[PDB]
């Protein structure tokens, strides 16, 4: 994917939402985050009708 | 649904030999502290709420 | 060089960004305002 493309030299900088991980940092150094958000669960909202 | 779990943050990934680390981190911090990030969030995330 | 490594409640700012180097922060905090609270089916 994108990480392998960056490692192969096909890329020089990534400007996209990429979660910081230990495995990613072990090979690709990251910069200071601009915004921090976790992961939640998405479920479709239904309106009951009885 | 759900409050939060495994909270993390985004970032920008560069190769370890790239000399554009500090010059990008400083620019990101300047943009964050100059009010650009909140304006971008308002113009691209904050919209009508159901 | 009085202390190579410093751990504590060090606020991150632009001026310290180039003078010293710091790792990824573990807790997020910044500028906030604290103000004392002041004391029919319409919607
Ligand atoms: C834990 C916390 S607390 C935390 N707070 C933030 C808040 O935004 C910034 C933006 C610029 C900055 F210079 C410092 C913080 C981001 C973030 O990612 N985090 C994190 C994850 C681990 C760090 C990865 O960068
Ligand atoms: C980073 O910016 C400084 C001036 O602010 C400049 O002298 C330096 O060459 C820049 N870094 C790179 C890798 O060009």
């Amino acid at each position: 994917g994108m990480m392998g493309e960056l490692l192969s030299g096909q890329a020089d900088m990534i400007v996209a939402p990429l979660t910081i991980n230990n495995e990613r940092a072990q090979y690709i150094e990251f910069s200071k985050p601009f915004k921090y958000q976790g992961l939640t669960i998405l479920v479709k909202k239904e309106i009951p009708r009885s | 649904t759900g409050e939060l779990f495994f909270r993390s943050g985004f970032g920008i990934g560069m190769r370890k030999d790239s000399p554009w680390k500090q010059n990008v981190s400083l620019s990101i911090l300047k943009s964050h502290e100059n009010g650009f990030m909140e304006d971008l969030d308002k113009t691209w995330v904050r919209y009508q709420e159901c | 060089q009085r202390a190579v490594m410093a751990v504590g409640s060090l606020t991150i700012n632009e001026e310290r960004s180039e003078v010293v180097d710091f790792s990824v922060p573990f807790v997020e905090t910044g500028i906030s305002v604290m103000v004392s609270r002041s004391n029919f089916l319409e919607p």
